[PDB]
């Protein structure tokens, strides 16, 4: 009561602070951009009071029903027809808090009443609701209208008001309801789960479930790495007026963050000056700074380099289309990189799904029907192509795919959509993925005195559907196995600069994350003895970060075709497709195809894109068809 | 400073004994210890007394403190105050320890005076670690300590002292 | 350029519980080795400042004069830590050193311990009217004139009394005086049983 | 009877005969060049004005002047306000053994460099230190022959040495009272040379 | 009045075995035990103790024997006992520690076990010791103790109304004690939970499987729920083996016959064990062991103690024993900066003759790892090697199950009769060997799981006993999976007079000492100790090479190489065995399991050595 009054009176307090001003601007916004929820950062609260922070941390309903009073009044003392317009305003949180950033692990009994910052993965999602708010009822007879409100155990004030309209007055004459004038709230579910690399030893990771309401519906969809903000409590239940004594625990969010990069000027400039700095040098020096632990594989770097900056997809008038991903397949002999360099695009791109051929379905590649948890409604559930749209899926043990799961990837290869027709439902769900596979040859080890199609063993369309195929040998040569011996090594022998010497790394970790903001750009990442050598370091290494901007910025960019590149690349497919034994020894990895004619102008067009250049020229119509020269043959060695 | 040397200080203090043998006055370096005479109390500094019991020459007394009713009284007020309370002996823990260990076949419930005087020694140290958190918490430059006993302050004294160099220095770091 | 000394360091480091290492003869003249040429390289830049008057060389020189002072201090912290390990070894084990913690020292550091010995014998005979009072002894409070010991090891012939020995032989008890199985007790030879 | 030369890393100037302080100016700052450097290129030929170093903190030190001549000095991070805030909000979750060993040792030595930040650099350091008092000590006098590898795992270096005292302390008072500490013993050194 | 006279004497009797029982002699000293014990856990912000049987019952027999007979009511009153202690103890206390926390007292005992067999009807609600293995665990969950109700109509308010423990529910009151005059009378069930007003703490479902020497012949082992609270919840995991002390007692659900409640039999109910008390039986460190480690750890010999102690029943086998002893500490797993990982667990594979003592050896290593286990691969299947999607019962929904390599994250996986496994079963391990992860896409679920293990395999040659004519007929398996292994032991059975006689005398004298009582070896360390020994190393040291090591084996990889390369061309076929970059990373972790062996942070040129020559006995004989 007293204390009630006492904290609104702090609240109000600390929103009023024209006499550093930011929370009378941040209202100010909110009124501008048409909002009714305020973030509120609880380290300037701390700074400003900190007791009232701390009763707010660990008594988290009475307080926020405090917090949002407060704010519903200085919102009306600002402009009251706006704080007319909204039914109630809410407050977000974020910051530090403390003990109070944990996980769905150690999400326990002992934080119930309090605000937690959780950190998961999102695994199931829910369709959103309406949830009435308040009912307006009209009397006809009597020309009187009756207002209703509703509250729940989800409610701020938790009270089990009944469902049941009113559907006549205290007199007999009936009542009717005026929906237009009566006010809901979306409403929405969703789990989140721990992170795998985080769990303990042999333990399957634990979840939590989330209520989100009001604006915070559909902020986040299943597969997304979220911190969720908000309010730990138990729901209890009865029956036949019987209760078991084991609650079920919801967390009521106030906040959903993300976890699309942010550019500042400095780092706008720093982009515009490397893209100007060099012509033709960009695209090898980003090449090589790709996967820095793997000795070079230089020709396979610069095609995945193209993969993740990809082409221009075309839409004609008519409405056929020409897909811009590019993919690509790597056979090789065992042990030669190719699952790191998979592993590597899953950790650097934006969107990445890994995928394993014995381990996937057809099903689970494209998606799933399955009874809506609440109705029973036959639902649809993405699969990894359609949750990697507009992304990446690395596939690694492509060979060992069953046959009838590989033919459901060529509609996705090929044209980009996925047809369901299943248990009374017909959809098109947009797969646009660039698909990453990894294999190795029939005879496990690439028989040189062999032909390229008989050790592949994979048929000649699904060939076809891949822009670019490499075969990686592993060829027993001195200079090669010093060199590649002097790298393992190498990183074998390097220790971060954290890290003390004796050191092991835990299976599991604790929460590390201790504010929603990280407290925590150069181009050329600085040089260390062991993980670049004692080389002069003639050749420069862009760093990580700036090349995840760099390309982020240049992925954007459309390349328009020349007519000098257009004559280039129909002369060298020309040159290519009319060229029958053009060395009696070398064979076709692949048959040359139109397939051939727009996979020379994708990565035409991705080399352009590396440069940012505005139109493709004839250099990278030269990488290009250099890239398909060394990809599309192979020499067989006679005995 | 170390528990023995705590020990070795309380061993000191005065005890009574009934010897069972005869001797005439020592004129020790630390004073002079009257005639012993078979059957008869004499006091002598706790060392002495604890040696003789161990060589059957002596039987102990108790001290007068060492009476349940009074001790009883004793921790009921200690439980009571907020602050250290005026303790029977300045070493109350090292002479209940040495002579309840040595001398129990001599001291009538004998384990009634040890409970109550670890519920004594319990309270104590919890009022110390209260005082020791309200030194760090509050910054305080000094504190006072009445009634404490050498052994309840040598049993965290070091930590205490340790912890407020350090944050004295943490204090004083701005000054040139 | 320091990373000798550090390694110097570290090692002792490493060991905080006083346990002498052998000397780090190789990596102390590795210190000195780069010291010299820091110095060689310094009196170069120096003569040239003076004859050609080029004062961007001033910084190159403050920062081979720090690097210096830096390897001087390490070997000298270094020194100062075995001495001080060494010195602990007199007041722990005794006069006479068993030669396998005598293999750990250098010569130097034998001729430091030798001379340190000596003036704490002096020291010790001064205090009193004869023989003074060896305050080596003593080292825990008293608490009864005799004890019971129990020999860890075969030692042979111990006098007790200028007229009298004991033979001591492994797992053999005897009951004497604490003030003459003290030093024993302390070097690992005697146990002290108590009952 | 071997106590080796305490640490100084906390007062105004550190001890030189101290292994503690040796080992912590070993750790590196950034620093801003402010002049050319002939002679000296190979170990970062010149190094250019305004260039970006990393230096340990000794050869900061030496170079350093208040006027700014050679170089210039930048904060790390970890004790910068984005950091110094996450601290206000609970100093007992924080790990100072990643966050730098000799946590507040190197603080205090940063205090040298005159950053207008100096006032707050210093705060933040008492009040993590006060914050993070009762749990060290309730910690060391409370965990008896037990493991405390996860009682000391967030400690830096001068906690560990208040936990280290804290459990020495209770351990010789339980040795007092279960009749242990009469018994005349081999000395520490012998022990660890002969049995181990 | 009498019943709570008898409550109050009781809690009493309590108190005071708290506050007065003390271990020592007058001889040597004395401790309060539990006292101080309580005292400290308090301080350290740890609210429980552990009570032992055997003590209650010195201090007081009837207290002990009421204890064992009703252990609810007398537990209860133990507690309360305790929290009253633990105030005296901590009484003055520091500025936000006013309010007094409720300790939960464990049970501990000396008693011989009793098995789930032997649970019967007469022992229900009586205390009760079980041994057995958790076979599943269930997420906490949370209890109520206290609850407040409210009324719907006139807001009163019944509040601390205490809850029973265990798994028993809570009427509610039927109506309420509002003034019947003036309101319009409150509705039946007028009362719900207040959500804010809740105490709650966590609990937890276990399986207790009854253990596997235990079972009767021919019959299907059966298990027990039990119900954990507090401090006993996420103390277990699936697969470790347990004594549990606890109460027999029923679930106590509605009174009402709610959904028409239809049971094929009358008047039948649940049963469950409450649990009161937790031992994990070998089959954190005390300083006494971890001095006792670093002491072996230092031996000059080290490398051999563990070697001699590793299946010390089998004759010879020396080379293959000092192998595993390098897979059961294993090498270091190590993260780059761009994000790929370099495994440190290291494979091995043992192909070879018939009666040869390798199911043995695997045998033996399922015991002696931290985490260990034992599967055919006859007997195995893809999904249940890795991971199998299934439908939930209670849920209607998919989930995930771990297979073989889940249970076996962070220890190693025997796999026997590796021979015998299909090949679409056996292609399904390849990611798990090298990448260490499962991945999964199916019926809508996409994760990865963590695998981190070693897998230790024996099989059999293709024509039964190795041939020397057919040569590389004798090995079927892809070159992929062999890739995939550190070291391949080519094991035949080789027939010599002198060997023979040695190992019959052996082997007799072996089965005549079955009746000798256990003693033990001066030269060896027993398994209970050994298995801590490894956990020990694992934790605390991760070694890497040495500058000067890795010099020394790059220049014996190359050779290495063209030794290999050489070979191939001189016999016109490529051989069954690669040698890749893995098995160069194979040495590095033999050699950093060698160190970890001795707790030093570097591996130096002599563990290269070794790790070598380990390598040429194993990997490069087979291949040459
Ligand atoms: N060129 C290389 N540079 C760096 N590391 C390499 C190189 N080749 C192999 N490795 C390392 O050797 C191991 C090769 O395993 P990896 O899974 O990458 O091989 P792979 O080509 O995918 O084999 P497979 O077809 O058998 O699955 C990994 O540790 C990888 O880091
Ligand atoms: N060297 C040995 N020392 C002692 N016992 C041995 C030895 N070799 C075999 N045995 C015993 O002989 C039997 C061999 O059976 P086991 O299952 O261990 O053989 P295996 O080599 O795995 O054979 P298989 O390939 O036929 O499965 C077991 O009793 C084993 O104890
Ligand atoms: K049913
Ligand atoms: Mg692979
Ligand atoms: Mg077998
Ligand atoms: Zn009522």
């Amino acid at each position: 009561d007293v204390e009630l009054r006492e904290a609104q009176r702090d609240y109000l307090d600390f929103l009023d602070d024209e006499e550093q001003g930011i929370y009378q601007s941040k209202v100010r916004e909110l009124i501008s951009d048409n909002q009714y929820r305020l973030i509120v950062n609880v380290n300037d609260l701390r700074r400003k009071n900190e007791k009232r922070a701390n009763r707010l941390l660990n008594n988290a309903f009475e307080e926020l029903v405090a917090f949002q009073r407060a704010l519903k009044d200085f919102v009306a003392s600002i402009d009251a027809t706006y704080a007319k317009q909204y039914e109630e305003f809410y407050v977000g949180l974020e910051g530090s808090f403390g003990s109070k950033h944990v996980s769905p692990r150690t999400l326990t009994s002992c934080f119930l009443s309090c605000v937690v910052c959780v950190e998961g993965i999102v695994t199931k999602c829910s369709l959103v609701r309406p949830k009435v708010v308040r009912s307006v009822h009209y009397c006809p007879a009597t020309k009187k209208t009756i207002e209703r409100r509703y509250s729940d155990l989800t409610t701020l004030v938790a009270f089990p008001s009944s469902s049941v309209y009113p559907t006549k007055d205290e007199e007999n004459n009936p009542l009717e309801t005026e929906y237009g004038l009566s006010v809901y709230k979306d409403h929405q579910t969703i789990t989140i789960q721990e992170m795998p690399e985080k769990a303990p030893a042999g333990q399957l990771p634990r979840s939590v479930d989330v209520i989100l309401d009001d604006d915070l519906v559909d902020k986040a969809k299943p597969g997304d790495r979220v911190q969720v903000v908000g309010t730990y409590r138990c729901l209890p239940g009865k029956k036949g007026g019987y209760t078991s004594g084991t609650f079920r625990t919801v967390l009521i969010a106030c906040n959903v963050k993300q976890m699309q990069p942010s550019f500042s000027a400095e780092d706008i400039a720093k982009i515009k000056k490397f893209s100007k700095t060099r012509s033709k040098d960009i695209f090898d020096q980003l090449a090589k700074s790709l996967a820095p632990s793997i000795h070079g594989h230089d020709y396979v770097k610069k095609a995945i380099l193209c993969l993740l900056l990809g082409g221009v997809e075309r839409d004609l008038e008519n409405g056929s289309h020409i897909r811009g991903d590019i993919n690509i397949l790597l056979i090789g002999d065992p042990s030669v990189a190719k699952s790191q360099l998979l592993r590597y695009v899953l950790c650097t791109a934006p969107r990445a799904i890994p995928t394993t051929g014995r381990g996937s379905s057809g099903v689970g590649l494209t998606a799933a029907v399955t009874t809506d948890q609440e109705t029973g409604e036959r639902r649809l559930e993405a699969g990894a192509m359609v949750l990697a749209d507009r992304g990446v899926v690395c596939i690694d043990e492509f060979d060992k795919m069953s046959d009838m799961d590989r033919t459901a990837i060529h509609e996705v290869m090929e044209q980009g959509r996925v047809t369901i027709a299943k248990a009374g439902i017909h959809a098109r769900l947009n797969a646009r993925c660039s698909v990453l596979a990894a294999a190795n040859p029939v005879y496990g080890r690439y028989d040189q005195y062999k032909t390229p199609m008989e050790n592949i063993g994979l048929q000649d369309s699904l060939l076809s559907r891949f822009d670019l195929l490499f075969i990686m040998l592993d060829q027993m040569d001195p200079e090669q196995d010093r060199e590649i011996s002097d790298h393992v090594l190498r990183m074998h022998r390097y220790r971060a600069p954290g890290e003390q010497d004796g050191d092991a790394m835990p299976l599991g970790s604790a929460v590390d994350i201790l504010a929603t903001d990280d407290p925590n750009t150069q181009i050329y990442e600085k040089h260390d003895n062991l993980l670049h050598g004692t080389k002069k370091k003639k050749e420069k290494m862009v760093s990580a970060a700036f090349m995840k901007k760099y390309i982020h910025v240049a992925k954007i960019i459309k390349p328009v075709l020349t007519q000098e590149s257009a004559t280039y690349i129909a002369e060298e497919y020309s040159r290519l497709r009319s060229q029958d034994s053009m060395s009696s020894d070398t064979a076709r990895t692949s048959p040359v195809t139109a397939r051939t004619l727009e996979t020379l102008i994708r990565l035409a067009t991705a080399h352009a894109k590396a440069r940012m250049s505005k139109t493709v020229d004839l250099q990278d119509a030269e990488e290009a068809v250099e890239l398909v020269q060394y990809a599309y043959f192979k020499k067989v060695l006679e005995k | 400073m170390d528990a023995a040397e705590v020990e070795f200080l309380a061993e000191k203090e005065l005890v009574t004994i009934i010897p069972n043998f005869s001797l005439d006055k020592i004129y020790l370096i630390g004073g002079d210890l009257g005639p012993f005479n078979p059957g008869l109390p004499v006091e002598v500094p706790l060392w002495l007394a604890i040696n003789l019991k161990q060589r059957q020459k002596c039987r102990l007394l108790p001290p007068e403190w060492m009476d349940v009713e009074k001790l009883e009284k004793m921790r009921d007020h200690e439980r009571k105050e907020e602050t250290f309370t005026p303790m029977p002996s300045p070493y109350y823990m090292e002479l209940t320890k040495l002579l309840l260990n040595h001398a129990s076949d001599n001291i009538p419930k004998a384990d009634e005076i040890r409970t109550l005087v670890k519920d004594m020694w319990d309270t104590r140290i919890a009022k110390l670690r209260v005082s020791a958190d309200s030194f760090v918490r509050q910054q305080e430059a000094h504190a006072k300590l009445d009634n404490l006993t050498l052994m309840e302050i040598n049993t965290s004294g070091t930590f205490l002292t340790q912890a407020l160099n350090h944050m004295y220095k943490l204090r004083t770091n701005l000054q040139p | 350029f320091c990373e000798k000394a550090m390694e110097l360091i570290r090692e002792l480091h490493r060991a905080p519980e006083g346990q002498l290492p052998a000397f780090n003869e190789d990596g102390l003249r590795q210190v000195l080795e780069e010291m010299k040429a820091l110095y060689e390289q310094n009196q170069s830049d120096v003569n040239e400042a003076k004859s050609g008057g080029r004062s961007d060389l001033i910084p190159t020189i403050k920062f081979r004069h720090c690097s210096l002072l830096r390897n001087r201090r390490c070997t000298v912290a270094y020194l100062y830590d075995r001495l001080l390990r060494i010195r602990a070894l007199r007041w722990e084990y005794g006069s006479v050193l068993p030669n396998a913690l005598r293999f750990h020292m250098a010569a130097e550091e034998m001729e430091w311990f030798n001379n340190y010995k000596r003036s704490l014998a002096t020291y010790m005979r001064s205090l009193g009217g004869d023989e003074g009072l060896d305050i080596t002894q003593d080292m825990k409070p008293p608490k009864s004139l005799y004890i019971e010991v129990r020999c860890l090891k075969d030692y042979g012939e111990f006098e007790v009394d200028d007229g009298t020995s004991v033979l001591l032989k492994k797992n053999s008890q005897h009951f004497l005086p604490r003030w003459k199985c003290e030093q024993l007790i302390r070097q690992g030879v005697l146990e002290h049983i108590l009952s | 009877a071997y106590f080796r030369v305490e640490s100084g890393a906390l007062g105004p100037e550190e001890n030189f005969l101290s292994l503690d302080d040796i080992l912590m100016s070993h750790e590196k700052l950034p620093v801003r060049t402010e002049t050319a450097m002939p002679r000296l290129g190979a170990f970062f030929n010149a190094v250019p004005q305004g260039s970006k170093l990393e230096l340990p903190l000794w050869l900061a030190k030496g170079l350093f002047d208040n006027k700014r001549r050679i170089l210039s000095v930048e904060l790390p991070k970890i004790y910068q306000e984005g950091w110094r805030t996450v601290f206000s909000a609970d100093p007992n979750v924080v790990d100072l053994h990643k966050m730098g060993p000799h946590f507040y040792g190197f603080g205090s030595q940063l205090l040298h460099f005159d950053s207008p930040e100096n006032a707050d650099i210093s705060q933040s350091l008492l009040q993590t230190f006060i914050g993070r008092f009762r749990r060290i000590m309730d910690s060391s006098q409370n965990a008896y022959n037990e493991d405390t590898s996860a009682l000391v795992a967030r400690l830096d270096e001068m906690e560990r040495g208040l936990f280290q005292t804290g459990q020495k302390g209770l351990n010789d008072f339980q040795c007092w009272e279960k009749g242990q500490a009469s018994q005349i013993t081999a000395s520490n050194l012998v022990q660890n040379y002969k049995k181990r | 009045d009498e019943g709570q006279a008898r409550k109050s004497q009781l809690q009493r009797r309590f108190k005071e075995f708290l506050r007065q029982y003390r271990v020592g002699t007058d001889r040597t000293g004395f401790t309060f035990k539990y006292r101080d014990e309580l005292k400290r856990h308090y301080n350290l912000g740890e609210y429980w103790i552990e009570v032992e049987m055997e003590d209650l019952a010195s201090f007081d027999e009837d207290l002990a024997d009421y204890l064992y007979k009703q252990p609810a009511e007398h537990l209860q009153l133990l507690e309360e006992a305790a929290k009253e202690v633990a105030d005296e103890v901590t009484r003055p206390r520091p500025s936000g520690e006013e309010v007094l926390q409720d300790i939960q007292v464990m049970l501990k005992s000396d008693a011989s076990p009793s098995s789930i067999r032997s649970l019967k009807s007469d022992m229900m609600s009586h205390l009760v010791k079980i041994p057995g293995i958790i076979i599943a665990a269930s997420a906490v969950r949370a209890k109520a103790t206290r609850i407040s109700i409210q009324c719907r109509s006139c807001r009163n308010t019944l509040t601390n109304i205490a809850m029973r423990p265990g798994l028993e529910g809570y009427a509610l009151p039927r109506k309420c004690n509002t003034d019947q005059a003036g309101r319009p009378k409150c509705p039946l069930d007028p009362y719900f939970i207040m959500p804010d007003k809740c105490k709650c703490v966590d609990f937890q479902t276990l399986k207790l499987q009854e253990l596997p020497d235990a079972v009767p012949h021919g019959e299907m082992p059966r298990h027990m729920q039990l119900y954990c609270d507090r401090y006993l919840c996420d103390k277990v995991v699936p697969g470790n083996r347990v004594t549990i002390m606890g109460i027999y007692s029923i679930k106590k659900f509605g009174l009402t016959t709610s959904r028409g409640r239809d049971r094929v039999g009358v008047g039948i109910r649940s049963s469950y064990i409450r649990v009161l008390g937790i031992q994990v039986d070998t089959d954190a460190v005390s300083p006494q062991e971890e001095e006792e480690f670093r002491r072996l750890a230092a031996l000059p010999n080290v490398y051999e103690v563990i070697s001699k102690s590793i299946a010390p029943s089998i004759f010879g086998g020396t080379d293959m024993k000092k192998a595993i002893a390098c897979l059961l500490f294993g090498g270091s797993r190590k993260r780059l900066p761009d994000g790929l990982t370099r495994r440190g667990d290291i494979n091995l594979l043992m192909l070879g003759d018939p009666g040869t003592a390798k199911s043995q050896l695997l045998k033996f290593v399922e015991k002696c790892s931290p985490i260990g286990v034992y599967t055919s691969g006859k007997g195995s299947s893809a999904a249940g090697l890795t991971a199998s999607v299934m439908r939930d019962p209670s849920s209607r929904n998919f989930i995930m199950e771990g297979g073989a390599m889940v249970l076996a994250d962070g220890g190693v996986v025997c796999i026997d009769e590796f021979d015998k496994m299909r090949e679409d079963d056996r292609v399904a391990i390849h990611e798990a060997m090298e990448q260490q992860t499962i991945s999964i896409a199916k019926a809508g679920i996409t994760t990865t799981l963590n695998s981190r293990c070693s897998v230790l395999a024996a099989a059999n040659s293709v024509f039964g006993r190795w041939d020397e004519t057919k040569g590389e007929d004798n090995i079927d398996f892809m070159p992929t999976i062999l890739s995939r292994f550190d070291m391949i032991f080519i094991v035949k059975d080789e027939h010599n007079e002198e060997r023979d006689v040695m190992l019959a005398k052996h082997v007799i004298t072996l089965h005549v000492s079955a009746l000798t009582q256990t003693q033990a070896v001066e030269g060896e360390i027993d398994l209970a100790k050994l298995k801590k020994f490894i956990a020990y190393c694992r934790v605390k040291c991760g070694p890497r090479l040495s500058a000067e090591a890795a010099e020394k084996l790059k220049n014996r990889y190359i050779i290495m190489r063209s030794g290999a390369r050489q070979h191939e061309r001189d016999s016109d076929r490529r051989s069954s065995i690669p040698i890749t970059v893995r098995q160069l990373e194979a040495i590095v972790r033999i050699a950093e399991a060698l160190s970890k062996m001795k707790l030093q942070p570097f591996a130096t040129e002599a563990d290269v050595e070794e790790a070598l020559r380990l390598f040429q006995v194993s990997t490069l004989d087979a291949a040459l």
